[PDB]
């Protein structure tokens, strides 16, 4: 009976709340795509780099 | 560390005073003429540094009679170095900084000598100046009450004397003229600083502002004011007041005629009703203000003088002068700010000197990038401080110095007791008259015969009561010196204990005997409110005295406890002013860059800037060369648009500094069952130790433990500096639009 | 730098003996040395150890039990396995390490099983 | 120029990584290995249990700053009054609050590295340290010395290089683990729904911590952030260990497979989430400040109205900020059961927050340094 009663005044809630832009989703997430992708890229290298240097 | 460097030049400089001290008249002077040939072929003030500070000490021995000691050759060439030379008080300060002050002053350029207060910088630039026109140098002296064409004269001599305030006011009006010959300060240079820790940490908390007058002026200061209430908080400890009578809010929202006082179409109704009841229950009459010819003229916090032309910004000035049912006068609205720190950080060399430097060298390192140099005396001190006396309220306190000044004066010892406010010194000359003994004021109401009161501070049978006017060399009498000589006698702890040290300072001169001695209570000042709160009420209850003292470790680090509190806090303010500033201090130089250039093609160039911005926003080149020609069809344009672009520039900048003052305020946040808080640690500290401690279905086990890598460290700013960044690029578009307009259609 | 292949696993009665034989045709073990077992439903266990120092560790389920050693000249170490038990059963691992020279080389393993 | 900077905290990353295989002096480095239940790529370094577990000079890493940072936090709280003290005061504040936290964190490092130690050996045989308690001691040492130069990296790296550095030693962590695409291969087919959920869960974690509540206050806004962010899963994961230190010595139903343990688990973070950001993200104190420097909530009462008009904004907003870190706890389990996956792996999970925030963190660092070069300069 609270339930349902508050539910809704929680979703209403969030709407308000603006939810970021539309095309900026797109662009953030080409941000974090970016940066992870980097520093794989530049984590897997630094790691053979590291396997032949220690050959001694 | 370094101080094998400076007693090395110090014997250098001494070894060659003889091929000088007999030289006689004009040719010591002649050396002057010496060292401008040699700097002009190449040489450098270090490397005439031995030879100029020997010219020096043999000038000052032959004008004033002093001959300067060999620690005041180190603290110059200390200050040379572009440190501090902390030279504890009485050892000769103003004579010490003539020597680096000359030297780097043969090259041509300024060199500016900064004080505390006025009375400081006439007494130093009349004493000192005489040493350097003895040498063939221009001593100028740059006052408040001094006209432009007298203040640029000032700034044309190769020595200035002034002030941090009226130096900072001087910049920013130089960045306010509208024709590059209204100018009065050359490029700055050097800087001396006398008085280091309270112009460059106690004084830095404040910025600097000029408020260019204008007014729709005095719309219902008086209705605001009509309003009043009693509440019943002033917060005793965090003073400003506010108003939580919610029956407050509700009987405002009659007065005025409301529904919700704080709706946004109320506004500056709110403001006003805050203004005013903290104009009557947050401040009080001669502390730190006064009323004289019917205007409220500002006490000056440390300083203690009273500014004449300054006023209280952001509105509360008029409510003052409302609440003492005086004239309200027109609007103060603020022009350009900055800041002591990033003032002095333009000067390109500067050096400081004081006594109590030494506590606080983790700033001027950090913000000034100056090491605080430790300077030995040359003479012991024998000055007795004598530990602190405190009290229950104020009343024994008071009847205590009270007391004590009648013991010394009946003996002839001279006194000086120094407090922090005026209505605090009429409080305690009343005690003194009340209760019979003679005695002197120095006040700021007094500030005229400061100079005939400090004279007489000195001879046996004086009794003077001063304020902040402590910040102050009394001359000692023929007999006085062997009669316990000035007897100092503090009312109340200081904010900081470097201010405590410099009352205690005025006394004991070189070597001489002195005596200091605080008289403090439970209800002074700190300890009410920023005094550590829980030892108050506790010893309290017991005590109730004051025939003889209260005497306990607890209570005077307790009062100790409570006064470093203060420091930090207003360290706190400081880190959080310099912060903000920084932002507004790229700004600024940005600003006041361009703002040179339109006073020393540009406006085309913003036309066609702003037109480019106008068309992308719904042909820009096409369109461009038609107002081209149009423009050289209509010595006036450029003139005109001089006066046009100044306004411009001039004007969105005020509105600006006013929006990024009001940002910086807004944007913080804070940190942080029956105590669910106190298992949830239990909680935490045993799945960081039981948890992984164990495996023991194997590393074949779930993955529960690691498979979680707690991120965040649990204990932003660069908010600020990314909107005020976008604000300025705002301010940018509206100076580029407003010129564009009013150029071309007017 | 070697290939192990490893000998000597079959299946016996509970109080029997075997002994493991693990050799390597390229040779040099002049180094840490190990027996691991992995039965299905699995994961694999170190039997026995032997240093450069000819230091010899064993899991307390093994102790005293199982006996490991190296014969230079020829590589080969052995896996002397006493007093069997059902739990023994597994395939039996030869595997070496320089120790922090990294990752032990394997062996196709030798099965053994306890009945 | 950011960029010669930017060298910095490579550098310093390079040199975290080059310690991760510096050993410990304890370790019989095969055994290391062959407790790997994958392929590795490192040595010293395990999958075992959806885990990493890197056992070197930096096996616990900065980990107990961050709990020792956490507890200290609590801590001031109330339960001790010295630390609320220090809480309220500033500057002060946080120097004599961090520096007992970073005394906190290297005494906790010491039981967390003899923890770690004694019990990696119940994992392999009852063998293969080194001369098994005199032997510990270093092995705390070291491991506690490993903590402490990583420490130390932190607060080097956020004054030097890009941003705060504990937060990019962390992020230096998760994203290490490029192997685990390698050591998957293993098992075209469905890989593109694989690669399609990665980016869809990283554009929904994206979505929702960049979302922020507008309350205006009198062009300034105080955002309510985010709909509040890993400490809700860490304070989860304890109860369930507390009632389970029982395991051990004196069971079935705190089992986190098992959907009681769900329910009790699920439960748990939603609790711990509200609790956590009801505290740590504008109490009564956004409230009661804004009294003492400040202007009000624009139409709405300064004082206790501000307070409840926050309160009752909280709490509708946390329940979806709550319900949104429950579901990225449980993914990875949905993830794993449709899976094309072994229990390896980091996919769907904290680990992709704390990734995909330290990145959108540290980028926006950069810039509030890049603003000096863009739009400084005017007139001209
Ligand atoms: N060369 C000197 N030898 C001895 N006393 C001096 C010398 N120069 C100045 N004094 C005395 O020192 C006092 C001023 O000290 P000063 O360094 O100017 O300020 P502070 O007290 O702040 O250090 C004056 O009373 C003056 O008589
Ligand atoms: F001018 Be002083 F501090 F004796
Ligand atoms: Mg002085």
């Amino acid at each position: 009976q609270r339930v349902t009663n508050f539910f809704k005044e929680v979703v209403r809630e969030l709407k308000k709340v603006s939810w970021p832009n539309r095309k900026e989703l797109v662009n953030y997430t080409a941000v974090v795509l970016a940066t992870v992708a980097f520093f794989t890229v530049f984590f897997a290298v630094i790691d053979l780099g590291i396997s032949q240097l220690i050959r001694l | 560390r370094t101080l094998n460097r400076y007693e090395k030049i110090a014997n250098d400089i001494d070894a060659i005073r003889g091929d000088y001290e007999n030289l006689s008249d004009d040719a010591l002077k002649h050396k002057t003429i010496e060292f401008k040939e040699r700097l002009e072929k190449g040489a450098t003030t270090d490397d005439l540094l031995v030879e100029a500070f020997a010219v020096v000490r043999e000038a000052s021995r032959r004008v004033t009679g002093m001959f300067p000691f060999k620690v005041q050759l180190m603290g110059g060439v200390a200050l040379h170095d572009g440190n501090i030379a902390e030279m504890k008080t009485g050892e000769g300060k103003t004579l010490t900084s003539t020597l680096p002050v000359y030297l780097n002053a043969l090259t041509g350029k300024g060199v500016h000598v900064v004080t505390v207060n006025e009375y400081l910088a006439s007494r130093d630039a009349e004493q000192m100046g005489k040493i350097f026109e003895f040498l063939g140098l221009t001593v100028g002296l740059n006052l408040n009450s001094m006209s432009k064409d007298e203040k640029r004269e000032a700034y044309a001599a190769d020595i200035t004397y002034s002030t941090n305030n009226e130096l900072g006011f001087d910049y920013l009006r130089d960045n306010m003229v509208l024709y590059k010959e209204q100018m009065v300060q050359r490029p700055l240079h050097f800087a001396v600083i006398d008085e280091v820790d309270s112009i460059l940490i106690d004084e830095a908390r404040t910025p600097l502002i000029i408020s260019g007058q204008a007014a729709k002026s005095t719309k219902l200061y008086v209705q605001a004011n009509a309003f009043v209430r009693t509440l019943k908080y002033t917060y005793d400890i965090k003073t400003k007041a506010v108003q939580l009578t919610e029956e407050g809010m509700t009987k405002a929202e009659k007065a005025f005629g409301i529904d919700n006082l704080f709706d946004v179409k109320h506004v500056a109704l709110n403001h006003h009703i805050n203004q005013a009841l903290k104009a009557h229950v947050a401040m009080q009459k001669d502390v730190d203000y006064v009323v004289e010819d019917g205007q409220v003229v500002i006490v000056d916090s440390f300083t203690g003088r009273l500014m004449k032309g300054r006023r209280y910004s952001e509105g509360l000035h008029q409510a003052i002068e409302a609440k003492e049912g005086l004239e309200i006068q027109n609007e103060s609205m603020t022009l350009a700010t900055i800041t002591f720190q990033n003032y002095f950080r333009m000067y390109e060399k500067l050096a400081g000197m004081t006594g109590t430097a030494k506590t606080e060298e983790e700033e001027f390192r950090n913000i000034y990038n100056m090491q605080v140099v430790t300077i030995p005396t040359n003479r012991p001190v024998v000055r007795d401080d004598r530990p602190d006396l405190i009290y229950r309220t104020m009343e024994g306190k008071f009847k205590a110095v009270a007391e004590d000044v009648a013991q010394r004066y009946m003996t002839g010892q001279p006194v000086l007791v120094g407090t922090v406010a005026v209505e605090t010194s009429e409080l305690i000359s009343k005690l003194l008259k009340n209760k019979g003994i003679p005695h002197q004021v120095l006040n700021a109401k007094n500030h005229e015969r400061e100079a005939q009161i400090i004279e007489e501070a000195g001879q046996k049978g004086a009794v003077t009561i001063a304020t902040n006017m402590a910040g102050t060399d009394i001359k000692l009498g023929e007999g006085v010196k062997e009669l316990g000589g000035l007897a100092v006698v503090g009312t109340e702890r200081h904010e900081s204990r470097r201010i405590d040290n410099q009352l205690r300072g005025r006394s004991g001169r070189q070597g001489d005997p002195g005596i200091t001695q605080f008289y403090l209570s439970m209800e002074d000042e700190l300890m009410r409110r920023f005094g550590a709160e829980r030892t108050m009420a506790m010893l309290d209850r017991f005590g109730m005295d004051d025939s003889t003292p209260i005497q306990s470790k607890m209570v005077s680090r307790a009062v100790e406890s409570s006064q470093k509190r203060v420091e930090g806090n207003n360290f706190d303010s400081r880190k959080q002013l310099l912060q903000y500033d920084d932002v507004l201090r790229q700004q600024r130089e940005v600003i006041y860059k361009q703002r040179f250039e339109v006073i020393d093609e540009i406006v085309e160039n913003m036309i066609k800037s702003s037109l480019e911005r106008a068309i992308a926003a719904y042909m820009l080149e096409l369109i461009m060369d038609r107002i081209i020609t149009k423009y050289n069809e209509k010595e006036q344009m450029r003139e005109f648009e001089k006066v046009i672009v100044l306004r411009a520039v001039d004007s969105k900048w005020m509105d600006h500094i006013d929006a990024m003052d009001q940002l910086r305020q807004g944007i913080h946040l804070r940190g942080s069952k029956k105590t669910a808080i106190a298992i949830a640690v239990a909680l935490a500290g045993f799945a960081t130790v039981a948890s992984y401690a164990q495996y023991e279905d194997g590393c074949s086990g779930e993955l529960e433990r690691q498979h979680t890598f707690a991120g965040g460290p649990g204990a932003p700013l660069r908010e600020y500096q990314m909107e005020g960044f976008a604000m300025f690029e705002h301010m940018i578009e509206s100076i580029e639009d407003e010129v564009a307009k009013f150029v071309m259609k007017a | 730098q070697v290939q192990l292949v490893e000998t000597g696993g079959g299946l016996v009665q509970p109080g029997g003996s075997l002994r493991l034989s693990c050799g390597a045709s390229g040779s040099i073990f002049n180094y840490a040395m190990g027996w691991y077992r992995q039965a299905p439903g699995k994961q694999r266990e170190v039997v026995a150890r032997i240093a450069t120092d000819d230091s010899t560790m064993y899991p307390d389920s093994v102790k005293g039990r199982f006996t490991i050693s190296r014969d230079n000249a020829k590589n080969t170490v052995y896996l002397q396995m006493n007093s069997l038990k059902p739990e023994d059963t597994a395939v039996y691992y030869c595997y070496y390490q320089r120790t922090v020279m990294s990752q032990p080389y394997w062996g196709q393993g030798t099965q053994v099983t306890v009945s | 120029d950011i960029r010669n900077k930017i060298i910095f905290t490579l550098l310093m990353l390079i040199v975290f990584r080059i310690g991760t295989f510096i050993p410990v002096p304890s370790v019989n480095t095969d055994v290391l290995k062959l407790q790997d239940q994958l392929n590795a790529f490192g040595v010293l370094n395990i999958f075992c249990g959806g885990a990493l577990q890197n056992f070197s000079i930096f096996a616990m890493g900065v980990m107990p700053y961050i709990t020792a940072s956490i507890i200290v936090q609590l801590l001031q709280m109330d339960v001790v009054p010295k630390f609320a003290e220090w809480s309220k005061q500033g500057e002060m504040g946080r120097r004599k609050l961090a520096q007992f936290t970073r005394y906190f964190t290297i005494v906790l490092g010491f039981i967390q590295a003899l923890g770690m130690s004694y019990g990696f050996n119940n994992l392999a045989g009852g063998m293969l340290i080194q001369n098994p308690i005199g032997t510990y001691l270093l092995i705390a040492v070291v491991l506690t010395a490993g903590t402490a130069f990583l420490m130390w990296l932190g607060e080097q790296i956020t004054a030097k290089g890009v941003g705060n550095g504990i937060s990019i030693i962390i992020f230096a962590g998760i994203v290490s683990g490029i192997p685990t695409i390698l050591n998957q291969i293993y098992a075209i087919v469905r890989l593109l729904l694989v690669a399609l959920a990665v980016v869809a869960v990283i554009v929904g974690v994206i979505y929702i911590q960049q979302a922020f509540r507008k309350i205006p206050i009198q062009s300034t806004h105080l955002p309510l952030k985010v709909n509040p962010v890993i400490f809700a899963v860490s304070f989860l994961i304890a109860p369930p260990t507390i009632a389970s230190f029982f395991g051990t010595n004196d069971r079935r139903t705190f089992d986190y497979t098992h959907p009681v343990g769900m329910t009790i688990y699920v439960v748990l973070i939603i609790a711990f989430t509200y609790f956590y950001a009801f505290v740590q993200v504008n109490p009564e104190q956004m409230a009661d400040n804004l009294k003492k420097q400040g202007g009000y909530i624009p139409g709405i009462r300064p004082g206790k109205n501000t307070q409840e008009y926050v309160t009752r904004i909280l709490y509708r907003l946390t329940l979806v900020g709550s319900l949104f870190l429950a579901f990225i706890a449980v993914l990875p389990v949905f993830f794993v059961n449709f899976a094309n996956l072994p229990p390896s792996a980091q996919i769907g999970g904290t680990s992709l927050l704390i990734v995909v925030g330290v990145a959108l963190e540290t980028m926006k660092q950069l810039e509030s340094q890049l603003v000096k070069r863009h739009y400084r300069g005017f007139i001209k």
